[PDB]
RNA sequence: UUGAUGUCACGGAACCUUUGUUGUCUUCGACAUGGGUA
RNA sequence: UACCCAUGUCGAAGACAACAAAG
């Protein structure tokens, strides 16, 4: 007989579990099996299926109970109740059967020998052991014994590593499953006790059960009595159907960024003009409408459901985008409890990678309910590391063997920490990180990754218990806890980038003496206050504060505070946030989150990784066991410096700046290269403040060499050499001052002739008052572009290279327009103000960079940096080698054509043919007349001069119908003939049968009718053919009455909805009753005049003559259709548009009727209508020398080049063989950072305005001036045909003149009439002449001639000027640059003044130009003539010709008459490549 | 100059010979390695001469 | 779903290295349409 | 199958190229 007591284990922590192993693997030799003998176990229902459930063996619980009983007997001198206990027996002779042996010492209380191996009476400790089944521990299982699919249904596997104390890097790791106590808190089992067991043994068992506090790796209390996949597939299908796959990875991440809130869907960006045509969210139903109904779903109303939905969607889209001994410790035992909080003072990173989520490279550890976890293992490891730091002795222990006996291990064996989680469950933030190639200055290959970051401000509960024989906590533990209470708790990974610094707050402690019987019994009764109720009761009696260490050692890290002050804009790029932000920009600055309570506050910051990288680059150029490896760490050793995020002192609102790239040929915007950015505004008047701090190890701070290195690097940073952030080339991120505090001044100690005038130009341009000159000209480049194989590297300051600064002043010689494009309605008609940054008038560094680059690319003959190489040109034909045809591998040839009247009233064909016959799919049967006979009654007083007899029949309405026989009676025909003078006067009476000799002539009359006209029944064949209807498309629409529409009689009919009901109302020529015309009115479109009444009919089909269509003809046809369907000048009414434009024909199909020209074998050109467009065989980039095209450019050849995608050598197919041109070596290319930075240009004095402002009290705002239409540059004019004789003439430069005066008066610069306001013209705020701006250009590693030629490109000569801003064709924007300061860098400390050595540089520059271009420097003279500012009292007349002379009151010839006169295609390129060549003499 | 090496073995490559193709693959892999590990060889800012023929040979190699 | 006179696994920090960066003037004039007469 | 032209309207570009993790 026996009694069963039921036992329940409640876990207060996530416990640990092993993996199921084969029944043969369950042996002593298996390392993994024996490593996991202190964990929970997984039970498989069937061997080959993972379905199962967790359990805990009774052997583990028995071992824990035995250990607790040893402790309790040691605390009570081995006396349980009256009875005493022997030390027990732990020696077995046949050790091999035992799976495990005791490697720990056995607690000793009494010295007598163990109980006899066969004794009638046994001590209670032996009964608990089992020497006398007296006590049987059973297995513990979940209540009800449920089943789960696998171990992953209850927990997750985590990697737990072991690091080296000296290096700070891990060297091995192991894994285990972690199961949450929130989901599986309780296990149940039974203990069976025989009736013969003594009551003392029962009391010992109960005490050991209440004293057992840890099991399976956790604190325990023992008591005894499919939408996401569908949405993803829909979005993917919409992406592929619209040919927008490239955006998938941008859509994958942005939608993931939506996991924070479902409200963010309503705040998704719209397009410019505010419509739903975003290039991402309106690709489709639109993707925005997919994500809007997904947010209204009842299932996804909860935040957690929305978060899981967004994460699943992002992961799916990302995946698609990718595709023994006996020792006595004594009776003195005390337990110290320390309770408090660990608050994150920096974002923290506890690394844990989930292999079912691959979108993020680095991930943080979370609980199943998406809370942040402070794992027990990390706290224990950090405590061990800090104890080793205190003792200064590493622990050289190895896994296995007897317990280590160093002070660190002795303290750690008495330490218990509790796993913690937060009340904050918001999603972690994602940070982008890259690595920069030191030589080129751009990112390395593959160096782009993501990192999940937990926010700062998260509060973790903290509890630590130390059990030991000492009076209280050890001195080392007190010192470590003092360090933690001061914020020196570096607990997480990624410490070098300021992650995981915690502070311990609200610390309370209490020591309990377990050597006292009363206190020990109270501790046993309340289960040691481990559960929440007992923990609260214990916390009510916790003493505030912590013990003060007797022997305190100083912390090893010291805080150095950084103050950065920047006089320029700043951006830390975050493209993903810019895609879900309502601002609708291309990039926004970095923003992080701070956890306040359970909410998240966004703050703008400078990332710690970026600052670390910039500083590391700074130290590595003024100079593995290198100084850099011992200061900043390496892949082998952890670093000694930890940089943190820098936050701005006063919160700046982001501002949006617009940029566009200008074609070097057309002088206009390049295709698809209009963008914007959202930096943080900075300026000299109101700089940006960046406050932060980093941490440096003391041993580094007391080393002279490391401090000297850091001091020189930070001195160079303070001197502006190293900009912060992105886009420094355009003046962003200039550090004006950097200050370091808190280093005892060990690092901070190290941080500490007029200009020659311009030469006068020799350029002479003679202006005559009679002539009128063109607004722009072209500089024909030289035939040679010098390239170099290897550009200079950004890796060091090379010897013999000049590094420094240029301070310059820009002066306005004519009015300047630099617009502020944030507001389009400053004064629908668009109005703009002058560019300002914080109410300070400025010119962005991008404008000045482009303006100076345009001249530097010309001074040094270089590549055309910006060029639309892939543009294909088209020309309109004029009113013979275009033959009819029907498609389709080949097109057949038709022999002849005829006009079939369709929109007249003479026929009823629209009734008598079906839709397919009209469309041209089915052949038709129509009579064709080719010649019409017209007779004179008398000999003329005419080559045929046919003479024949005529018999009159009838006369009515003047006309005479009669039958005529001629050709000696061979040919007889009937006709009607109107009365003709000198011929019909002979016949005055109607005898009805009179004979008369007459002369019949033949006139060409190519017509075809389905039924023969009843008037003329003679001379018609019956040939088959195809009817080609394009529709009524020859229309001359206008907003004002002309001649035809004004001569209309009656009310003007409305434009009919159908294009088949059109019928001719009026005739242009009424005397001869020809030129039929249909006239109509429609609202603002006003007057439509259709002058086309005959469609075309192709007959005599010759099938044998079919001609091949190569892919060139098809791509040219596709271009023709694209330009037809995307025409801004198209007629408003679609009934007057051709079928290729009316129905949006996107490709040629079999059976379509066309006009083609061909060679002997292949077709050369295909058009859909009689008079159409012709496309060029080459793209425009083939019209210039290969040395002139961009060094790194586009594919102009006939190859896809997408087959070699996912292969790197493709980049070598877009790069020039010889390297980089001088401009690409200085300003940079996509793969190579430039060596020049242009800063913002601030205005020195008060502004001078072109137009006086409305308010006299405000002199910082100016009056508005309205400009004429600004229209696209046309390469068609410069390159007037497909002949090879026509090339790209060169770089376009606009001349300096004063045409802006007429526009300031309000008159058109050509007609002289008023500029009437329209929705397309613009109004601008402009500055006047005499304004001075000051700006700064920074250069590094420049050869002497580069400085000389850059100085020349800035200053040029006196009598020369630059062009900046808008409306350069209207005279605005002449400026001049004079260099005021050239500072040169010789040492990190010494900077010399370089105003003296300006001449030599210039000369050397010119010397280079001599060896490059020997006596052939003629492009320089042309550029000089174009840069030529007109002299005083010398005012040229410069304007654009009008369309026609009738539109120009001045009588100057328009574009049409100029096309065939002075500007004929033959001499157009020579007149437009010769600077200052007139087009009108007046 | 890895790119000059690739150019030479491209101009001398015959696709029938396995040895030439293996050598060309070795040159391409060497250039890839130079790109991966930041070095001075990343300052090779040039392309390939005879773009149509080089493209044809590279596409045949990838086929 | 463990065996028993022998389990320091609270015996082990997923740790160490990496700059969201390189390149780009908010710029600008001749074009669009297809027929008609003999 | 030869000639002949006729009409006067109208905005465009709105991001592109590269890197998407290595040791
Ligand atoms: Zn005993
Ligand atoms: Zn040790
Ligand atoms: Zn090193
Ligand atoms: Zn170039």
């Amino acid at each position: 007989m026996t009694t069963t007591m039921k036992i329940s284990i409640e876990f207060l922590e996530p416990f640990r579990m092993t993996k199921w192993q084969e029944s043969t693997r369950r042996n002593k030799n298996n390392k993994e099996f024996v490593r996991g003998q202190a964990f929970a176990r997984w039970h498989r229902n069937k061997k080959d299926n993972t379905k199962g459930r967790p359990y805990i063996t009774g052997t583990l619980l028995r071992s824990a109970v035995i250990r607790s009983a040893e402790n309790l007997l040691t605390l009570s001198d081995g006396k349980i109740s009256e009875k005493t206990c022997c030390p027990g027996k732990f020696d077995t002779e046949d050790k091999d059967r035992l799976l495990q042996l005791r490697q720990r010492s056995t607690l000793r209380w009494t010295d007598k020998n163990p109980c006899p191996d066969n004794a009638e009476t046994y001590c209670p400790f032996c009964e608990l052991l089992g020497r006398s089944f007296r006590i049987h521990f059973g297995n513990l299982s979940l209540p009800g014994k449920p089943d789960f699919d696998g171990p992953k249904a209850i927990g997750s596997q985590r990697v737990l590593n072991r690091v080296d104390f000296k290096s700070g890097k891990a060297h091995d790791f192991f894994k285990a499953y972690e199961v949450d106590h929130t989901r599986f808190p309780r296990f149940e089992g039974e203990i069976t006790i025989d009736n013969k067991v003594s009551a003392e043994a029962r009391k010992l068992l109960c005490d050991s059960l209440k004293f057992t506090d840890r099991l399976c790796g956790a604190l325990c209390v023992i008591r005894f009595d499919n939408l996401a996949e569908k949405t993803a597939e829909q979005i993917i299908s919409i992406l592929d159907d619209n040919k927008k796959t490239e955006y998938t990875r941008l859509l994958a991440d942005a939608i993931r960024s939506l996991r924070r809130s479902s409200k963010l869907v309503a705040g998704l960006p719209k397009d410019h003009d505010g419509k739903d045509d975003h290039y991402l969210w309106d690709i489709g139903v639109t993707i925005r409408q997919i994500l809007t109904t997904s947010a209204d779903t009842k299932e996804l109303k909860n935040a957690g459901k929305w978060r899981e939905f967004c994460e699943k969607l992002g992961e799916a889209l990302y995946l698609k985008s990718k595709d023994s001994r006996s020792v006595s410790i004594g009776s003195v035992l005390k337990e110290t409890v320390v309770c408090g909080e660990l608050v994150a003072k920096t974002p923290f990173f506890f690394g844990a990678i989930d292999e079912d989520a691959k979108q993020t490279a680095l991930q943080v550890l979370l609980t199943p309910d998406n809370k942040y976890r402070l794992p027990r293992s990390a706290v224990r490891g950090i405590l061990r590391r800090d104890l080793q730091t205190y003792f200064d002795s590493p622990c050289n222990a190895e896994l296995g063997g007897r317990p280590c006996m160093c002070k660190t291990c002795r303290i750690m064996r008495g330490i218990t920490v509790m796993d913690a989680r937060s009340e904050y469950n918001a999603p972690p933030e994602i940070r982008h990180r890259t690595r920069i190639n030191p030589f080129t200055g751009t990112v390395a290959e593959g160096a782009l990754f993501n990192m999940e970051v937990a926010p700062e401000g998260i509060v973790f509960p903290f509890q630590l218990r130390y059990r030991g024989s000492e009076d209280g906590l050890p001195d080392a533990l007190k010192t470590v806890l003092k360090w933690w209470a001061e914020g020196q708790a570096f607990m997480s990974g990624a410490a070098s980038t300021g992650k995981g610094r915690f502070r311990m707050e609200n610390a309370k402690y209490e020591t309990l003496d377990l050597s006292d019987e009363n206190q020990r019994n109270d501790y046993l009764k309340n289960w040691g206050w481990r559960d929440e109720k007992g923990l609260e009761e214990l916390k009510k009696r916790l003493n505030s504060g912590l013990p003060e260490p007797g022997n305190y050692r100083d912390p090893k890290w010291h805080e150095i505070n950084v103050s950065i002050e920047m006089a320029s804009p700043f951006i830390n790029g975050d493209p993903i946030r810019a895609a879900v932000d309502k601002r609708g920009t291309a990039v926004v600055t970095f923003v992080k989150y701070k956890a306040e309570g359970e909410e998240a506050k966004p703050v703008c910051a400078y990332k710690a990784e970026s600052f670390r990288g910039v500083i590391r680059s700074a130290v590595a150029r003024i100079h593995c066991e290198c100084l850099l490896c011992q200061i900043f760490g390496s892949e082998y050793e952890a670093g000694k410096i930890r940089f943190e995020d820098l936050v701005f002192e006063s919160d700046p609102e982001p501002v949006t700046f617009d940029h566009v790239a200008i074609d070097r040929f057309t002088g206009g915007a390049a295709d698809k290269k209009k963008f914007d950015d959202s930096p943080l505004p900075g300026s000299p008047a109101r700089p940006l403040m960046l406050k932060g701090s980093f941490w440096i190890r003391r041993d580094v701070l007391e080393d002279e060499e490391y401090c000297k290195a850091l001091g020189k690097a930070l001195a160079d940073v303070n001197n502006g050499l190293y900009p912060l952030g992105g886009k420094s080339a355009i003046g962003y991120g200039q550090v004006k001052s950097l200050g370091i505090k808190g280093d005892d001044k060990r690092i901070s100690r190290l941080m500490n002739v007029a200009v020659p005038e311009k030469p006068k130009t020799d350029a002479e341009v003679r202006i005559e008052a009679e002539k009128v000159y063109y607004p722009h000209y072209f500089v024909e480049p030289h035939k040679k572009v010098e390239r170099e194989e290897k550009p200079c590297g950004h890796q060091k300051f090379h010897e013999g290279r000049l590094t420094g600064k240029i301070r310059c002043k820009l002066i306005t010689k004519t009015p300047l327009i630099v617009p502020d494009t944030s507001n389009d309605d400053f004064f629908y008609h668009k109005s703009y103000a002058f560019f300002r940054l914080h109410k300070q008038i400025m010119i962005p560094g991008s404008e000045l960079r482009g303006m100076v680059s345009s001249v530097y690319e010309t001074v040094t003959n270089s590549c055309f940096r910006i060029f639309d190489e892939t543009k294909r040109l088209s020309w309109r034909m004029d009113a013979q080698d275009f033959l009819p045809g029907r498609v389709g591998k080949h097109i057949q040839k038709f022999s002849e054509t005829a006009r079939v009247p369709f929109y007249d009233k003479t026929q009823k064909h629209f009734d008598i043919l079906d839709e397919q016959e009209i469309a041209g799919e089915k052949p038709v049967r129509m009579w064709v007349k080719r010649f019409i006979k017209r007779l004179s009654l008398v000999d003329p007083a005419w080559k045929r001069r046919k003479e024949g007899i005529a018999t009159f029949i009838e006369q009515k309405n003047g006309s005479y119908y009669f039958n005529v026989v001629t050709n000696n009676g061979c040919t007889s025909f009937h006709l009607w003939h109107k009365p003709d003078n000198f011929d019909q006067e002979k016949l005055e009476g109607i005898q009805n049968g009179e004979k008369l000799d007459c002369w019949v002539r033949d006139s060409r009359y190519q017509k075809a009718f389905q039924e023969i006209p009843e008037n003329d029944p003679d001379g018609w064949e019956c040939k088959e053919g195809y009817l080609h209807v394009v529709g009524p498309s020859k229309v001359e629409f206008s907003d004002k009455k002309g001649d035809v529409i004004n001569n209309f009689q009656g009310t003007l009919p409305s434009v009919p909805n159908d294009w088949k009901t059109i019928r001719t109302n009026d005739f242009k020529n009424r005397k001869r009753k020809n030129e039929p015309v249909f006239c109509c009115e429609d609202d603002k479109g006003n007057y439509y005049t259709m002058a086309k009444y005959c469609e075309t009919f192709f007959f005599d089909l010759k099938e044998n003559e079919e001609y091949e269509i190569p892919e060139k003809a098809r791509i040219k046809y596709k271009e023709l259709l694209r330009v037809y369907n995307n025409n801004p000048q198209a007629v408003p009414e679609s009934v007057f548009q051709s079928r290729v434009a009316r129905e949006n024909v996107e490709k040629l199909k079999s059976g379509d009727l066309v006009y083609f020209k061909h060679n002997e074998k292949y077709v050369e050109d295909i058009v859909p209508v009689r008079i159409s467009r012709t496309v060029d065989d080459r793209m425009i980039g083939k019209r210039m020398s290969a040395d002139l095209r961009p060094c790194h450019g586009d594919w102009v050849e006939d190859g896809d080049l997408s087959a070699l995608n996912a292969y790197p050598e493709k980049r070598l197919l877009l790069r020039h063989p010889k390297g980089l041109c001088p401009a690409c070596r200085l300003f940079g290319t996509g793969s190579y950072k430039g060596r020049v930075r242009f800063g913002f240009a601030s205005l020195e004095n008060d502004p001078e305005w072109l137009i006086p402002g409305k308010n006299p009290g405000d002199p910082f705002h100016g009056g508005p001036v309205m400009l004429s239409l600004l229209e696209r540059p046309r390469p068609t004019w410069s390159i007037p045909g497909s002949d090879n004789k026509f090339k790209v003439p060169g770089r376009k430069f606009y001349v300096h003149h004063h045409a802006w005066k007429t526009i300031k008066d309000g008159n058109h610069p050509t007609t002289g009439k008023a500029i009437e306001q329209s929705p397309n013209n613009r109004t601008v705020e402009a500055l006047a002449g005499g304004n001075s701006f000051s700006f700064e250009i920074a250069f590094e590693n420049l050869k002497e001639w580069e400085l000389g030629l850059l100085i020349h490109s800035l200053q040029l000569e006196k009598g020369l000027a630059h062009k900046l801003g808008m409306a350069k064709s209207m005279g605005f924007g002449s400026v001049e640059i004079d260099v005021e300061s050239v500072r040169l860098r010789k040492d990190w400390k010494q900077w010399r003044n370089g105003n003296s050595e300006i001449p030599n540089w210039l000369g050397k520059g010119f010397a280079k130009l001599k060896e490059w271009f020997r006596d052939e420097l003629d492009f320089i003279e042309n550029l000089k003539k174009l840069l030529w500012f007109p002299e005083g009292d010398q005012a040229p007349r410069v304007c654009y010709p009008m369309l026609r002379k009738k539109d120009d009151p001045n009588g100057n010839s328009g574009y049409e008459e100029l096309k065939d006169g002075e500007f004929k295609k033959e001499d157009r390129q020579k007149k437009l490549t010769t600077p200052w060549t007139p087009w009108a003499s007046s | 100059n890895p790119i000059r090496d690739i150019q030479d073995r491209l101009k001398t490559a015959k696709f029938d010979n396995k040895d030439d193709m293996m050598n060309l693959a070795s040159s391409l892999y060497k250039y890839e390695k130079q790109l991966m590990d930041s070095s001075e060889a990343t300052l090779c800012q040039q392309g390939l001469s005879n773009r149509p023929n080089s493209f044809s040979q590279l596409s045949q190699f990838r086929d």
